[PDB]
RNA sequence: GGGGCGAAAUGGCCUAGACCAUGCCCCUUGGCAAACCCAUUCGACCGGGUUUGGGUCUUCUGACCUCGUAGUCCGCGCUCAGCGGACUUCGACCA
């Protein structure tokens, strides 16, 4: 259907569209076990009286564990669950240059080393 | 629907006239009145121009 | 506009459309003086509750007289007026063969010599 | 349709038939904006008891204004309206030579310089 | 409470007629669809409160997005986008 290729550095992951709907788009990653994998929820809507819009993007990935390699008998069981949602409130009558600058600033803040340290070492952002 | 093509090109500028002026004359030895017509009257001439 | 050619035997007359309208079509003959000439009125309509139809065809021709050939002064003045109207009440869901047979019978009755005698000698139809 | 070419001296204007009807003929000039342009209304009828006729000819032209060249928002708006109607009451049984002489006199009175001055300088006709 | 009725169910009046008694017909308006808030097993749990709901520019007249409603000619061609397109009107939180 709809395929999305993501480059991690040495391997390429493929996400496939599974629940094609306007108000809710569900992309699932196809690698092996479908249960407890990478899922992405996308939603687009309006607000108020036709003024602006609302975009929601959530990315979930639950780790799985299995004991069939050593223990006699244990089905693949999920462990923890991670939720990373978003919220985009951009009005229609805006500015293309301003939107591009905002996207570039967001990309720079994501690619910077401060957010990576905040995520890994749990140290508050402040360098 | 049917195919179709066309093109266009134009060039134009706005008109705006103006005027410039300048006057002068010969400098004399101690003549306090240097006009288009020097009011004084020493001993020589002053051609002037406007 | 719309021209109609009628053959009388030795000459051809031309009628021209003048008042083009749906509910009233007025054709006028163009030969010389427009006033007091040949006119034809056609009308088409429905009836009741969409059942049948109604067609009306009238043909008028008023003779004119003039005295400018001998007398000093006399404008062309109309004399008598003749009115020959019609009435067609034919339903839609009929029969093409029956309509053709009726038209042929009407044409034969018109072209017969009995109606001509009834018109000329004013003798009642009965030969 | 029906096209009418009018020569103003250096350019040629084209009027197109819009509302083809017997009792009302509406010609409209096609140059650019259709609203507030040149329109012509023609009408022909009879009178009394089929004696004479009646012809009406009206010519209208409303000027338009627009501010989109400088002001940032103003639709093309009409200003004033000019009405120039006519009335022709010529009997059928007349004279072709008299009608031609009358038409020539009307054309001469229209092309004369007195009516032009009366129209422009608003000076009463009397030279 | 505010009305209706003598019709319609009968009883007085009861050629006819128009009024009477119980007696029977309606209103107690209604709906918004979203977003957020509490104490806690320190959310699962039902219930409540607040901000929005055709919308802006001068939401003054008047226009600029949208549509809904009609009437009128309409193209069987001219325009770079094209197109099927024109003009005038009333309404626009919902039954």
């Amino acid at each position: 259907s709809k395929t999305i290729v993501l480059s991690v550095g040495e391997a390429t992951r493929t996400l496939t569209e599974i629940q094609s709907t306007a108000d809710r788009q569900i992309f699932e990653e196809k690698v092996g076990p479908l249960v407890g994998r990478l899922r992405l929820t996308a939603s687009l809507r309006q607000n108020g009286a036709k003024t602006a819009y609302r975009v929601n993007l959530k990315l979930d990935q639950a780790d799985v564990v299995d004991c069939s390699t050593s223990v006699c008998g244990e089905l693949p069981k999920v462990r923890y669950t991670q939720v990373w949602s978003h919220d985009v409130t951009i009005v229609a009558n805006s500015t293309e240059a301003s939107r591009k600058s905002l996207y570039d600033l967001t990309k720079s803040l994501v690619a910077t080393s401060q957010v990576e340290d905040l995520v890994v070492n749990l140290v508050p952002l402040g360098r | 629907s049917l195919p179709y093509w066309s093109r266009k090109i134009t060039l134009e500028c706005t008109p705006y006239p103006f005027t410039l002026r300048w006057e002068g004359g010969v400098h004399k030895d101690g003549i306090p009145d240097k006009v288009p017509h020097p009011s004084c009257d020493p001993g020589s001439e002053l051609v002037s121009y406007t």
